[PDB]
DNA sequence: CTACCGATAAGCAGATCTCTCGATTGCGTAT
DNA sequence: ATACGCTCTCTGCTTATCGGTAG
RNA sequence: UAAAUCGAGAG
């Protein structure tokens, strides 16, 4: 998607009605007609399942449109069906209408006062007034019947009058939720009575029982067979009789368009032929093997073709007869059953080639796995490896995407500083540039370019346009991934919201991981024994705000499952907590020194005063010492802001007071006007715990002060093991 | 079982008097409380059968609510002639309301004169339901209905259109307790675990 | 100690415009073909639940199948248009007519003449929905999109 | 040439030639 | 679907309310965590009040009006609970239910409400007790899930990724395939099938020691429970939906597609599931509002 | 020419039904996240496409940032409509909403 | 034979053209509208003249100086109506 | 233990059982062809075997290649594929490890209960 | 007396995370 | 030598044959 | 250039 193409149509919405055979036939580009795909010498054969007219096939110009095969579209063909057939999407609804009726009358058995009643209730229902119908079901010889039914129309006519004149619902009905299951249940009913009918009710003369073994057939008892255009002439007559009553059965808006509902509808006059660029062979190396629709499609025009001749046998005319009557039933079948086939693979009688539906049922169908979820461009995957100095909103980019990864920036006044010396590195060079997408939407490249060049370009970005029609628009820049932007990192499986975070990424120099930080942990629930995770680098300012503002990292400290923290460092950064704000934990002038610049680097933001500030030393005498509570609390001192008092904080942690010795107070941990006075910091403070300092410092200074306080802290107890080991042995 | 009978009918009288004034109609806490003495002085079915009214609070807030006769049947099972001779009654008295009880089990014929006379609702009960008062039990919150007035207001508030509230199906024990019709919204009072006390609403379909 | 046999050289990949697959034009699947990563339903869930609605919709629309297709406003269809060949528009076929029965005359390459049809104008879709159109009108199914500003 | 940044979506007559 | 609209009440992508109040007071379960820690708040007083700054959040909301209401519920309440729920005639709506949270302060939660209270009640301790209550007031008030939020995404996955550590099977008997709900639905009604489903769907996660907020078991049982009946997550439930492409898009395809057709049923492309499938922006969050653009000549 | 005058007609006075008054509406007055990080979004695309420049340029090269600099002084010329399940809308001016 | 024909578009406007969005409209789509022959018109465009863009906010008087453009979401580009009479030349 | 040794003899005798009925199907086509067949001629037996597939090698070959038992009879098997595994020969104690694995079944693999 | 509505008893349909490799992909017959 | 004929689960719904009740 | 089925693995 590019930003400069705007669009300004929206399909506001789609309605799902079925297609007719007087449509087909005026849109189709050709009708197509033999059983052959394509002829020998590599040439498709003309009126074939591939044609000129059905989409460029091959380096072969569409006939339809004069257009190349990438810039034809494919256009749709149709089959002249001989017969028309059933439509195994709709043979429930097709055997419940075929049966419920007099084929007498020609009406419904039900008694035409139960008919209209449901018609009207029905109707109510079209426009959401669902309590109205429960009370016109409140109305209790035939020519009392006419006026019966015209007490009920009149009743609906005016309920309805009254809804519309209420400003309760417009010209398009009420749909919802609840009026739907009343719809449904109300028909669910109207079918269930339909068919406990056995014997007619406007002229009580009994008929036959339609029983169908199975579809494709359909068979009378008074063991019959009965041809298909039977069926179609019988449900042709009822719903001709009961228009008005099936109106609002197969109807939930009002029919604004007032068309006729058919039986037309509910058999196969015609199959259409999707354009040829969806039914393209599968090409591997030298292998060529045909659409399985194809070859559906093939052995459906060999039926007609068949069947075609059976008839015109019949036409040129005692047991030649008989015997070709057998036969062209016999081709009726097949081609049923075969069109059955093309659309369902399951219904047939024969593992089976899959069919249309089946591209569709389960996953793997064309929902479940290329709607939904869907196979993303300008993203990359690799294994995980942790890394700190990487600033917990961060993710460590390796060169190679970092070079394969862009993004188009529009080159504007202030930008050509940065966007020409990115067309002057190169592809390669990072930070660099691999395309220029210019005004007329040509995509210049620079993989094969030489530098001189490359900065012959670069000194046009910024021109005029000379074209009258594409002032609005500028060059783009499709720049390598540079340290500023932001990545939607996942980890599959996606088991909560918090798994797919957005980082802002450092281009780092050296290796073909992913290098993440360690307080993610919990976040992605990962490891580092070869997991993989995936990064998604979005190609538009607006995508860049949500990673960055909604889904960023630091909007994600705590879980919406319970409103608890899963940040926090986890594994060496705890002990090494345990011991560095241990009692024992004294340190000299230039050991203390170091460890708070080794983590609160003031030179790009790490604390807030731009000066580092000290703390007097806890024992004076004999010489200058300090401790490790006071490294907490000027690393605390430091990353919190200005002209704002430190926090204050009562807690405990995990280690008990008999852990430290009789008379020990260690186990309560408190914080005084920001400055750590007594316990040590454990799980419980910094961790997935909540209500520690990490998580009082989130509350109250902000998140981006606690994920500043979380890099602080492990950047420093990482200085800190780093200059002092923690070991397990055998005789612990 | 006699006096186990006459105690479980007594103990149904108390429900169905604490039921007709929950709905808004003129009872009083000592009628409604009414011990098993006075149900003995007073009744030891067709001598239980009583009439109530709205109090004049229900008829400001409910300008159509009618009369209300609630009757006890004596034969366990109720058939058209009892239905009938319910449904006349009804019109003798031209009640806007009625309700009806039955010990066994009543007939789909007598269930053929519900609807019979609209819009002269008449409702129907058993005894066994009625035995225990099903709003009584801890977890079902109060149901109160509102005047059009008080819908009207939910709905525009919201935006609503009437269908889109949540539902509670004309079926339900609460609904056939209170006597919902169809568009009657319920203003329900859920004691929430996270919040306390919060009105919710649900509209009788 | 063992070195396992699960090294980075087999384990990364890196996606950009490149091959697709054509019937349903989301690139295609595969570590040697340079192809695309799946964001499956439980991804898609939840980047609707961090409320991030352009991430989501860059991710399943933007980058895998946005197409500009031209759809017909009455008809409500989309692939039923086509180019005009000149003597240069786009046009319809469904509700336009055969000039035998009949400016606005535009002709094929095969030399049907038509009139009318000229109500289309361009939707931004995803590919998958176009095949979907054609796979539910083989099976007679047809789905009107009615576009907004009629 | 021809597109949404230079061609309106719709086009309209208000009212009839005058 | 089921987001937050902007009356504060959950519904669904059509439309249909699910709920009038989240969890019954509207209270972010990220923004939940030091609400009720009084002394906490007391304490950084200060800080607190420097990052809320009051000083340009009262120009364009109302105090005393929520504020009296209020303390009037409040002394009401207290004049009752003697007598049990069912005689509890209201005569006073709970603040929320009458003034909008974020629109005036004050209007905070009943047990909310009692137990600041109460805190103020037993610890009588520069700060004043008015004061105090006017920042824990004003934190509330900026303590209340945005307008948009996908509470039906977070609250399917806080139900489910938990489920990953009686347990699933049981889940199962009251999600997915209908103490038993459905005596208590037959026999109770339909708010005793909610309480009753919260009540197991908890105590399941309880054993297991899983902290899970209660506005995730109300939103799943008030969904469930939305057409008076105990529908479970099942294909039988997403069958009384009004968009056609979510249901094609779930399962069983072909009957929800027949059905869909056969009515001609026009889907007005609002839920999640079908917006997606026809190319446009989502319903929940950044796409729940537009964005126009003042120009300055006429 | 005639129908045209109806559609048109028929759309406006839908519109105008739909859009609440000014002095009526009910919304909470901060710029929600979801509002405040869309409002970056758009007015950062604005930028990268030579929209008018009102806060000063210190050096900043990503949109991001010039839109945060405008946010900041809410110079920002967008207006949310925020949309109740209805359909109707509230107009709200992106400087009337008070942001955290 | 010069006709004026009132006309009702639906343009599209750059962010550029926000300082001045009746010359961005003038200088985008009535500009590429002139002394070609219009199909959606009947003759060929000699002028135009009036040029008005309506407004997203009902609420407005006709003379707000500002009005309310709806801004596409994908794009930043804005899409509105404009009324404007053409004075057209029809043989 | 089913060795796979049992098994290839298992199913070399049913291809050879395949084999004589293939040419006994023979023999009843030419029978119901027009006859011209005399039993007791070495030209006739020529003539039927020549024209069936005697080429029971590749049929073994072929359940090596794909491990899918083409079973004419049913057999006392509860599978019907995935009975082949590649060596992949990675370490010796990969290798070392494929002849010693027993497998319950392809059946049981999908499968609810754990017992 | 028969017709209509329930009611289990039996039969039936659809369901129960991303990623990398490898290999293989039809007999059979009448010309 | 090859082209053409092809016997391991769980939730519902739907169909079905035996009961009465009421004119 | 495909797509399926069987097998082997990573988390
Ligand atoms: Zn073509
Ligand atoms: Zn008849
Ligand atoms: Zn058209």
């Amino acid at each position: 998607m590019d930003i400069s193409k705007p669009v300004g149509s929206e399909i506001t919405s789609v309605d799902f009605g079925i297609l007719t055979a007087k449509e087909i036939r005026n849109l189709s580009a050709k009708q197509i007609t033999n059983p052959t795909v394509l002829d020998n010498l590599g040439h498709p054969v003309s009126g074939g399942l591939y044609d000129l007219a059905l989409g460029a096939f091959l380096r072969n110009l569409c006939s339809t449109c004069g257009l190349d095969e990438k810039f034809c579209p494919g256009h749709q063909g149709h089959i002249e069906l001989p017969v028309p057939c059933y439509n195994p999407l709709f043979f429930n609804q097709l055997y419940i209408y075929l049966r419920a009726s007099c084929l007498f009358c020609h009406h419904f058995r039900l008694k035409s006062v139960e008919v209209h009643r449901y018609a009207c209730k029905l109707r109510l229902l079209q426009y959401g007034l669902i309590d109205e119908s429960y009370k016109l079901d409140e109305i209790t010889s035939s020519t009392l019947l006419n006026e019966l039914k015209s007490k009920r129309s009149e009743y609906v006519d005016m309920a309805i009058a009254k809804a519309l004149s209420d400003g309760r619902t417009t010209e398009r009905g009420s749909f919802t939720a609840t009026v739907n299951d009343e719809r449904k249940k109300l028909v669910h009913e109207f079918h269930k009575k339909l068919l406990s009918r056995g014997k007619c009710d406007n002229c009580g003369m009994f008929s036959p029982k339609f029983r169908k073994d199975g579809f494709t057939k359909i068979f009378e008892t008074a063991s019959t067979y009965i041809l298909s255009t039977e069926v179609k002439n019988i449900l042709d007559t009822v719903f001709r009789k009961e228009q008005c009553v099936l109106q609002y059965v197969f109807h939930s808006r009002p029919n604004l368009s007032r068309k006729l509902v058919k039986a037309d509808s509910f058999f196969m006059d015609v199959l259409v032929v999707p354009p040829t660029r969806f039914r393209l062979p599968s090409k591997l190396g030298e292998e060529v093997h045909e659409n399985s629709q194809n070859q559906l499609l093939s052995k459906v025009l060999t039926t007609s073709l068949l069947i075609r001749d059976l008839n015109d046998d019949l036409s040129k005319l005692l047991e030649d007869r008989r015997v070709i009557f057998s036969r062209l039933m016999n081709a009726f079948v097949t081609i049923q059953n075969d069109v059955n086939a093309f659309i369902d693979s399951t219904k047939a009688q024969g593992v089976p080639i899959p069919g249309v539906k089946q591209a569709l049922e389960k996953k793997e169908g064309l929902f479940r796995k290329h709607m939904m979820g869907k196979r993303v461009n300008y993203a990359a995957r690799s294994v995980i490896s942790p890394d700190p100095n990487i600033e917990t909103n961060e993710i460590g980019v390796p060169p190679v995407f970092a070079v394969k990864l862009t993004y188009p920036e529009p080159v504007t006044a202030y930008n050509i500083a940065e966007l020409r010396q990115a067309v002057i590195n190169g592809p390669d060079k990072w930070p660099g540039a691999t395309q220029i997408q210019n005004e007329d939407g040509s995509l210049v490249s620079l993989i094969g370019m030489s530098v001189e060049q490359r900065k012959a370009l670069a000194n046009q970005l910024l021109t005029p346009s000379s074209n009258v029609s594409t002032h609005t628009l500028n060059k783009k820049v499709y720049r390598h991934i540079k340290n500023r932007d932001v990545v939607l990192m996942n980890r599959q499986p996606t088991l909560h919201k918090a798994s797919m975070m957005g980082h802002k990424v450092r281009v780092l120099p050296n290796e073909k991981t992913l290098r993440l930080h360690y307080a993610n942990t919990g976040a992605y629930n990962a490891d580092f024994d070869g997991d993989e995770m995936n990064m998604h680098f979005p190609q538009n300012e607006n995508a860049r705000a949500e990673a960055l503002n909604l889904a960023n990292t630091d909007s994600q400290y705590l879980t919406p499952t319970s409103g608890s923290p899963v940040r926090g460092l986890i594994q060496d950064h705890i002990s090494a907590g345990v011991w560095l704000t241990s009692k024992d934990s004294f340190f000299t002038r230039e050991q203390y020194q170091q460890y708070i610049y080794g983590c609160i680097r003031p030179e790009d933001g790490h604390t807030t005063r731009s000066k580092i500030v000290t703390l007097p030393p806890t024992i004076f005498k004999p010489y200058p010492l300090w401790t490790g509570k006071q490294i907490i609390t000027t690393v605390l001192l430091n990353v919190t802001p200005p002209d704002m008092p430190g926090i204050n904080l009562i807690s405990k942690n995990k280690i008990k007071n008999e852990y430290w010795g009789k008379g020990s107070l260690e186990n309560e941990v408190l914080f005084k006007d920001g400055a750590l006075l007594c316990g040590i910091l454990d799980k419980s403070q910094y961790g997935a715990s909540k209500y520690g300092i990490v998580h009082s410092l989130h509350e109250v200074y902000g998140p981006e002060v606690a994920a500043k306080v979380l890099s602080v802290l492990g950047r420093l107890f990482t200085n800190y093991i780093t200059a002092t080991a923690f070991t397990c042995g055998m005789d612990d | 079982e006699n006096e186990r009978n006459i105690s479980r009918l007594w103990r149904a009288f108390r429900t169905v008097k604490e039921m007709v004034k929950d709905r808004g109609y003129f009872i009083t806490q000592e009628e409604v409380e009414l011990p098993l003495e006075d149900f003995k002085a007073k009744y030891c079915r067709k001598m239980m059968s009583f009439q109530a009214n709205p109090t004049e609070e229900s008829i400001s807030k409910f300008p159509d609510m009618g009369s209300l006769w609630v009757e006890f049947c004596d034969e366990p099972s109720v058939g058209v002639k009892t239905m009938k001779t319910f449904v006349i009654h009804i019109q003798e008295k031209n009640f806007q309301t009625g309700i009806f009880v039955y010990q066994n089990n009543i007939t789909p014929s007598a269930m053929k004169l519900v609807p019979s006379i609209p819009p002269a609702t008449i409702e129907t009960f058993n005894e066994a339901a009625l035995v225990v008062n099903i709003t009584h039990h801890e977890l079902v919150p109060k149901h109160i209905r509102l005047s059009s007035d008080e819908k009207r207001e939910l709905l525009k508030r919201y935006r609503l259109k009437e269908s889109q509230l949540p539902r509670i199906q004309r079926a339900d024990p609460v609904a056939l307790y209170l006597g919902l019709k169809r568009g009657e919204v319920v203003k329900i009072i859920r004691k929430s675990e996270t919040s306390g006390r919060y009105a919710s609403y649900r509209i009788c379909m | 100690y063992q070195r396992l046999r699960h090294m980075v050289n087999d384990k990364f990949q890196v996606r950009s415009t490149g091959p697709v697959n054509s019937l349903t034009m989301q690139p295609v699947k595969g570590r040697k073909r340079h192809g695309g990563i799946r964001v499956g339903e439980m991804e898609r869930d939840a980047l609707i639940g961090h409320g991030t609605s352009f991430l989501l919709q860059d991710r399943l629309l933007n980058s895998s199948d946005y197409t500009q297709a031209s759809v017909c406003r009455e008809c409500g269809s989309i692939l039923t248009t086509q180019q005009s060949v000149p003597r240069s528009t786009v046009c319809c076929r469904r509700c336009s007519m055969r000039f035998e029965d009949a400016s606005q005359i535009w002709e094929d390459g095969q030399g049907n003449k038509f009139v009318g049809g000229n109500e289309t104008t361009t939707v931004a879709i995803p590919f998958v929905l176009k095949y979907l159109d054609s796979e539910l009108s083989a099976m007679g199914i047809r789905l009107r999109y009615n576009v907004e500003p009629k | 040439t021809a597109t949404t940044l230079n061609t309106p979506v719709v086009i309209h007559a208000t009212q009839l030639p005058q | 679907g089921v987001h937050v609209s902007y009356d504060n009440s959950i519904r669904d992508a059509d439309g249909t309310l699910v709920q009038f109040m989240y969890g019954g007071d509207a209270i972010d379960i990220t923004k939940e965590s030091h609400m009720t820690q009084f002394e906490f708040c007391l304490d950084n007083y200060y800080a607190l009040l420097k990052k809320y700054n009051p000083s340009a959040l009262i120009e364009h909301l109302d105090v005393e009006s929520a504020l009296k209401y209020s303390k009037k519920t409040l002394k009401y309440r207290k004049k009752h609970s003697k007598e049990p729920h069912y005689k509890q005639s209201v005569k006073y709506d709970p603040v929320l239910a009458k003034y909008n949270p974020a629109k005036y302060l004050g209007s905070v939660s009943e047990n909310f409400q009692d137990k600041l209270e109460s805190f103020l009640d037993k610890n009588s301790k520069g700060v004043n007790e008015k004061k105090f209550r006017a920042l824990m007031q004003l934190k509330y008030m900026r303590s209340l899930i945005n307008p948009g939020e996908a509470v039906g995404i977070i609250a399917s996955q806080s139900v489910g990724e938990p489920s990953t550590q009686l347990g699933i099977p049981r889940l199962r008997e009251i999600v997915m395939t209908a103490n038993d709900v459905a005596a208590v639905l037959k026999t109770y009604g339909v708010e005793a099938a909610r309480n009753t489903i919260v009540n197991e769907i908890n105590n399941v996660f309880s054993r297991y020691a899983i902290s899970v907020s209660f506005r995730h078991l109300d939103l799943i049982a008030d969904m469930m429970t939305r057409q008076g009946t105990y529908l479970a997550f099942n294909r039988q439930g997403m069958e009384t939906s009004t968009s056609s492409f979510m249901k094609m898009s779930y399962e069983t395809t072909c009957q929800f597609l027949t059905k869909a057709v056969l009515d001609n049923e026009r889907e007005q492309l609002d839920s999640p599931s079908a917006r997606i499938v026809v190319g446009k922006l989502n319903n929940v969050g950044t796409g729940s509002f537009d964005v126009l653009a003042k120009v300055p000549n006429a | 020419p005639e129908d045209f005058q109806q559609h048109e007609q028929i759309r406006r006075k839908t519109l105008k039904e739909k859009a609440i008054p000014k002095d009526q509406r009910a919304t909470t007055p901060y710029m929600t996240k979801y509002e405040r990080a869309r409002i970056l979004g758009t007015r950062a695309l604005q930028i990268s496409m030579n929209a008018p420049v009102f806060v000063d340029l210190e050096g900043e090269t990503d949109p991001l940032r010039i839109a945060m600099k405008e946010l900041a002084e809410k110079k920002i010329p967008l207006v949310i409509r925020r949309y109740l399940p209805d359909g109707s809308f509230e107009d709200w001016s992106v400087e009337e909403l008070i942001v955290d | 034979c010069i006709v004026r024909v009132p006309i009702a578009l639906y343009v599209s406007l750059a962010p550029m053209y926000l300082e001045n969005p009746l010359q961005g409209v003038m200088k985008q789509h009535l500009n590429p509208l002139v002394m070609k022959y219009n199909n959606k018109v009947g003759g060929v465009v000699l002028g135009y003249e009036g040029l008005k863009i309506l407004d997203a906010d009902p609420l407005s008087k006709e003379d707000t100086s500002e009005k309310l453009i709806k801004i596409t979401p994908d794009t930043p580009f804005g899409f509105t109506w404009c009324h404007v009479n053409l004075y057209v030349w029809q043989p | 233990v089913l060795l796979g040794g049992f098994l290839y003899g298992m199913i070399l005798k049913e291809k050879i059982d395949e084999y004589l009925q293939n040419i006994i199907a023979q023999v009843r086509m030419d029978i119901n062809r027009g006859m011209a067949i005399n039993f007791k001629d070495k030209r006739y037996m020529s003539r039927v075997l020549m024209r069936v597939n005697e080429n029971i090698g590749s049929k073994m070959q072929y359940f090596l290649s794909t491990g899918n038992l083409v079973s004419q009879s049913g057999l006392d098997l509860q599978q019907v594929s995935g009975y082949t595994v590649v060596a992949e020969k990675i370490n010796f104690y990969r290798f070392i490890s494929h002849f010693r694995m027993v497998h319950r079944g392809s059946f049981f693999a999908q499968l609810k209960t754990t017992t």
